């Protein structure tokens, strides 16, 4: 994927890199910061069930993080969420292609495991 | 050994007022030399033009007018001719274009109005210009300088000056790259900022990055080289190219006089963008800008008479030179200097505990912060230990500060507490480790709408910014005193230090004591390294972010060939030593093949690291050539002296200021000196801005309160002219700061001392620091 | 929009509406800074310890209440309107803006009293801003 | 300060017809600083635009 050259004849160097939000001080109360949700969906219902978080994390703003459901054939459908991003207060502009302080978007990443039951036990 | 330059590290200011000796300022040959001269002129005033004027119109001058005129009645305005020759024994050509002096006298007892359109003509390009700060550079004898050379006839000088500035060829300044560099600590940064990664230094792209090859980008480098000596005082200029249209740039100018003196003046602080259109937003790296910024080599031949030549040019022996912004308050020293960092330099931090302490170590430390409230409203209002300073000197119990034992040490201890210690492990709580700082924090500019955590700790002294402003909640956010300078501190607090008797009986009040130890200054008999510390003493020394005149490699005894403790000030007083360093150079200079080194697209600390091993491919770092020295500093100066200001935080008071000493931030101008330098007993027709009727018709008490309400009212220096803020709907704001002030610099308060005759019972000290500009005088 | 509007000249600063809308303010800080004498009964005087207010001369205490009592801070920085931060970029524009979410968050001028103004000629009521 | 303004040229041949050219296309403000971020109005600049009046005088041979 990448040649040795680029690093051995600095072709592009990695630059130093900032923490954003950076008045947040603190590992403690940078957890704020983490937008969390998880659930559980099994083959016995499909009803769907929101992953929906807060940010910041403990005015606070509700993030639905994305749905996910179940059919009776053990098929797990997961649904991303619905496009919304916003900051903390409006006058915040999301000027910089990357890193914009006071904002928070919907999406997400995270573990997907399960467990099977068979009926003998 | 037979021969030095001195200073060896020359500083000349830039500035609009002329290159002549009359019209100029000579950078300080003795520390403290003029602290309260009240009739220091910064700016060129009518009466210097005038002088100027009366001195070229000297017979032959007068009568060779009044043979002018017997051929005007003959004939009975000008002609070409006589235009030009008028000219010319006047000798103002150097001064101001021909074609405007010519233009000035064809549009018209007989002297008088060739002077008064002749002087509206100096009066119209120089008056209220900021006077140039020049460098004289002397030539010792030694064996160790005995004193200056002596030129019998027969005998003369050939100085050499080769300069240039690589801002434009150099690399973006983000923070100072030494915050991640290993080390065992000096006397001018604890290891703990590197150890703990409390500011760690970021990597820096090229500055006019388009540029690509090294062959062409060293048309981003200004260069020029000039001589004189003995025999001709004729001043020749250091005029370079950009790029290497084009533009000139006058990156100085030198002369020699008849003895042997070199004087080297700098540019006129003219900053330009190859396109209009390029506008200098950072406050440090702006493509498409150059400046008359340099910093070169010094070199000298003496030949005698007698056939022998000297050759002076080997780095122990020749000297450097380093033009800067000018000064805005002469008199007002920065807490920590420049030459503060040459002593720290040459220190190792746990070897700190070996130093020894007179009171006159700690004494510039508390006489500059106390000096700070003519630049700094903090320190005015909001800076209790200047109050309790304040409190000693109206009872004259200054002294107590000098008792070295057990009875004083309570109130010692006090003052001492109060400081920030440069180790940076205070007032913080470990994060698991991480060092977060729990007293105040100067936060981003990028706001995040989460509650801030209380800080729990005071805010400890002084209240500056420093090299680490970018990370909220480090420690190496606030500028602290060096470790060596904090050491004599904690020395003094715990007791360990002496002092004699006869400062004792000089300290009543803190300016008793500073009269003293300016007159130990200028009596000590060390003339060569005086102005050798003079020279430096005015400059900051942190924080470097990147700072004022130059930056952080100085703080780094590697960039110096020798750096050595030589004595006290005074056989009994130390006033923090005086020492002999000179700068490692490249003697090859500008023919270096060096001239044009960098690291490729970036700059990083990892490239500081490898300059350490004095045989690397990057130990060239450290081996000055011309341009090295003030290549970090910000292109244009005007952007980065604009953003050299306050720093506000969620809280009003104090108002943290970067480096108000030579950049002032709150200041007092004129319009409230000619409203509270009179007494109420005069007699004019106005007293301070008052109506005879009106002024002494009031109680006196009521007039000596009218007179410190003025002298308390202090203004925004960015106010004393038109950057960006003037007019109805005006926007004002930071950024057209810096545009604004590529052409407002010289238009900028100047501090300087004045006298207050008869201050009565008002609380207005006899000498006061007045801020002079066009928009402050009334 | 309705503070002060600059002219080349320093002064006089010529101000809108600065009666409703303040543009000079005496703030809180302050005031804790002049309203006490020598003689209080507290720990703190005039934001000093005890031992300094009481060890300096009469004149040079009145003289320091005058000082404190004569600085006046710019009302639009009674609150962030954008000047707050390393770098930030203040300005005209940036007021109005801040002051949407920041108006709830500016000084309010309050009439205080100065019990012993003794010989330091600040009046025994003055007008105080409070704010965070 | 003050800067010379080339609103155009002016040139006869020997015919009598005359030859009008305009300026170089020099637009400049005062200062630098001064940008013309308005479409029709920006304060401080000048550019070398022109009009005026066009007037001859005929001379004959017989006077
Ligand atoms: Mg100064």
């Amino acid at each position: 994927n990448l040649s040795k050259n680029v690093s051995k004849h600095r072709l592009a160097p990695a630059m130093t890199a900032k923490r954003r939000n950076p008045n947040v001080i603190t590992n403690s109360l940078r957890k704020q910061l983490v937008i969390s949700s998880q659930g559980s969906v099994s083959s016995d219902n499909n009803t769907q069930v929101p992953l929906r978080g807060k940010f910041p994390a403990n005015e606070r703003h509700n993030v639905l993080q994305g749905s996910i459901e179940c059919d009776n054939e053990g098929v797990l459908r997961f649904y991303a969420g619905n496009g919304i991003s916003q900051a903390l207060s409006p006058s915040s502009l999301n000027t910089d292609f990357a890193d914009n302080s006071n904002w928070f978007d919907d999406i997400c990443d995270g573990r997907v495991t399960a467990v099977v039951e068979l009926k003998n036990g | 050994c037979q021969y030095k330059i001195y200073p060896p590290l020359g500083i000349a200011r830039v500035g609009n007022g002329p290159a002549i000796k009359p019209l100029s300022l000579s950078t300080p040959e003795v520390p403290w030399a003029h602290l309260y001269d009240t009739n220091v002129q910064y700016l060129v005033t009518q009466q210097e033009l005038e002088q100027l004027l009366e001195e070229a119109f000297g017979g032959n001058v007068i009568n060779e007018i009044s043979q002018i005129k017997t051929k005007l009645d003959e004939r009975k305005k000008f002609k070409q001719e006589e235009i030009e020759t008028i000219t010319g024994l006047l000798g103002l050509s150097h001064l101001v274009p021909q074609q405007q002096l010519s233009r000035s006298l064809d549009n018209l007892d007989i002297v008088q109005q060739i002077k008064g359109a002749l002087l509206k003509v100096l009066s119209d390009h120089y008056l209220h210009a900021v006077k140039k700060q020049a460098q004289n550079f002397y030539i010792y004898k030694c064996d160790n300088p005995v004193e200056k050379l002596k030129l019998t006839d027969g005998d003369k000088v050939t100085w050499r000056v080769e300069v240039a500035n690589k801002k434009s060829f150099w690399y973006d300044y983000n923070n100072a790259l030494d915050l991640s560099l290993h080390t065992q600590g000096s006397g001018n940064l604890s290891k703990n900022v590197s150890k703990h990664r409390l500011a760690p230094a970021m990597t820096a792209k090229r500055r006019n990055p388009n540029v690509i090859t090294n062959s062409l980008r060293k048309q981003l480098v200004i260069s020029s080289q000039g001589s004189v000596s003995s025999d001709n005082n004729t001043q020749v200029p250091l005029r370079g190219k950009f790029p290497a249209e084009r533009h000139n740039v006058l990156q100085g100018s030198i002369e020699c006089d008849n003895e042997g003196v070199l004087r080297f003046y700098a540019g006129n602080g003219i900053s330009q963008a190859l396109s209009p259109s390029s506008l200098n937003t950072d406050f440090a790296d702006n493509s498409n800008w150059f400046d008359d910024i340099c910093d070169g080599r010094v070199t000298a031949v003496v030949e005698l008479k007698n056939g022998d030549t000297f050759e002076i040019q080997d780095e122990q022996s020749s000297a450097w030179v380093a033009t800067t912004p000018p000064d805005y308050a002469p008199q007002i020293e920065p807490i920590v200097t420049m030459y503060d960092m040459v002593s720290g330099a040459a220190l190792k931090e746990q070897d700190l505990d070996n130093l020894t302490t007179q009171f006159s170590d700690v004494f510039p430390i508390l006489y500059r912060l106390y000096r700070m409230q003519w630049v700094n409203q903090a320190d005015f209002t909001d800076n209790a230990v200047n109050t309790q300073i304040r409190e000693l000197n109206s009872e004259l119990g200054f002294a107590q500060l000098l008792d070295n034992s057990a009875s004083a040490k309570s109130l010692r201890e006090g003052i001492f507490n109060q400081f920030r210690n440069p180790l940076f492990d205070q007032d913080i709580d470990v994060d698991d480790n991480e060092w977060v700082s729990n007293s105040r924090i100067i936060p981003s500019k990028d706001e995040t709408n989460i509650a801030a955590k209380p800080a729990t700790s005071s805010l400890k002294l002084p209240f500056y910014p420093n090299d680490g402003i970018d990370y909220p909640g480090s420690p190496v956010q606030w500028f602290a005193i060096p470790p060596f300078m904090y050491q004599h501190l904690q020395n003094w607090a715990a007791g360990d230090f002496s002092v004699t008797q006869v400062e004792k009986e000089s300290a009543n009040t803190i300016e008793e004591l500073g009269l003293f130890y300016s007159e130990q200054f200028k009596n000590s008999p060390n003339s060569a390294l005086l102005c050798a510390r003079g020279a430096l003493d005015a400059l900051y020394g942190g924080g470097f972010h990147p700072g004022v005149e130059l930056t952080w490699p100085m703080r780094h005894n590697l960039i110096y060939s020798q750096n050595d403790y030589v004595s006290s000030v005074t056989p009994e007083i130390n006033l923090l030593g005086l020492r002999e360093f000179r700068l490692k150079q490249d003697l090859q200079g500008l023919n270096s093949p060096n001239m044009y080194q960098d690291f490729g697209h970036v700059i990083a600390v990892d490239n500081v690291t490898a300059s350490i091993d004095p045989n690397s491919d990057a130990a060239w770092l450290w081996r000055s050539t011309p341009g090295d020295l003030t290549k970090w500093m910000g292109i244009p100066w005007q952007s980065d002296a604009a953003s050299c200001q306050a720093v506000y935080t969620p809280e009003d008071f104090p108002i943290p200021s970067w480096w108000a000493a030579n950049l002032p931030v709150h200041v007092l101008p004129l319009a409230r000196y000619n409203k509270f330098k009179d007494s109420q007993s005069a007699d004019l027709p106005e007293i301070n801005g008052m109506t005879h009727s009106i002024a002494q018709g009031m109680s006196e008490e009521t007039f000596e309160h009218l007179r410190l309400e003025q002298f308390s009212q202090r203004l925004d220096w960015l106010h004393t002219a038109d950057l960006g803020f003037v007019g109805y709907a005006a926007e004002g704001g930071y950024t057209n700061g810096l545009i604004q002030m590529v052409s407002q610099w010289k238009n900028m308060a100047m501090v300087m001392a004045r006298p207050v005759e008869n201050p009565g019972s008002s609380g207005i000290p006899n000498v006061v620091y007045v801020a002079y500009s066009q928009a402050d005088k009334d």
